[PDB]
């Protein structure tokens, strides 16, 4: 279930280990653009929120 | 991003000095435009 572009669904993620490999491992994910960060360094960064 | 501060001190606002301190951890994106205070009574309404 995904909402429309307006009234978009928003979910906060915290208190859990973040493994980003499975994210970009998906084949249909053709469009994956990062701003202020590189895709290769997502698995090594620390996030506050 | 939330922001909440609290500080308890003995004494209207006096001419003393006191600094508020962070107390909670509530990361949730909300366009907060409302504020409601909650009182207490014993009339049992």
């Amino acid at each position: 279930r995904f909402a429309s572009v307006y009234a978009w669904n928003r979910k906060r993620i915290s208190n859990c280990v973040a493994d980003y490999s499975v994210l970009y491992n998906f084949a249909p994910f053709f469009a994956f653009k990062c701003y202020g960060v590189s895709p290769t360094k997502l698995n090594d960064l620390c996030f506050t929120n | 991003y939330f922001k909440i501060y609290s500080k308890h001190t003995p004494i209207d606002l006096p001419q003393g000095f006191s600094a508020l301190e962070p107390l909670v951890d509530l990361p949730i994106g909300i366009n907060i435009t409302r504020f409601q205070t909650l009182l207490a009574l014993h009339r049992s309404y």
